[PDB]
């Protein structure tokens, strides 16, 4: 049993930090998508040309 | 006298030491009610709160 909860300490799966990097990643993905918002306006700027 | 002090003996090989028994049995009750308490109440709270 000890030498089982050593391992699982490892290789093992807990939800918290789990859904906290789910939030995390959302945000970075929200981000890259208003970088592309921006990258349309400079592009939309140009063609009023 | 001699069958008396046999089963004398005998007892004391075999105690209900009612007193004892009933006194560790009683700490063991409520032990038992923490350890469940525990389980229950910590499990929960985390779940909904993590999951939230």
């Amino acid at each position: 049993k000890q030498l089982y909860k050593q391992q699982q300490s490892v290789s093992g799966v807990n939800l918290d930090e789990e859904y906290g990097n789910l939030q995390r990643y959302q945000q970075y993905y929200l981000a890259n998508a208003q970088v592309l918002q921006t990258a349309n306006a400079l592009f939309d700027a140009l063609l009023n040309i | 006298d001699r069958a008396l002090g046999q089963k004398l003996q005998m007892s004391n090989l075999v105690d209900v030491d009612w007193n004892s028994v009933i006194s560790s049995y009683v700490m063991q009750q409520a032990a038992l009610q923490a350890s469940y308490k525990t389980f229950t109440d910590m499990q929960g709270m985390s779940l909904f709160q993590l999951n939230r």
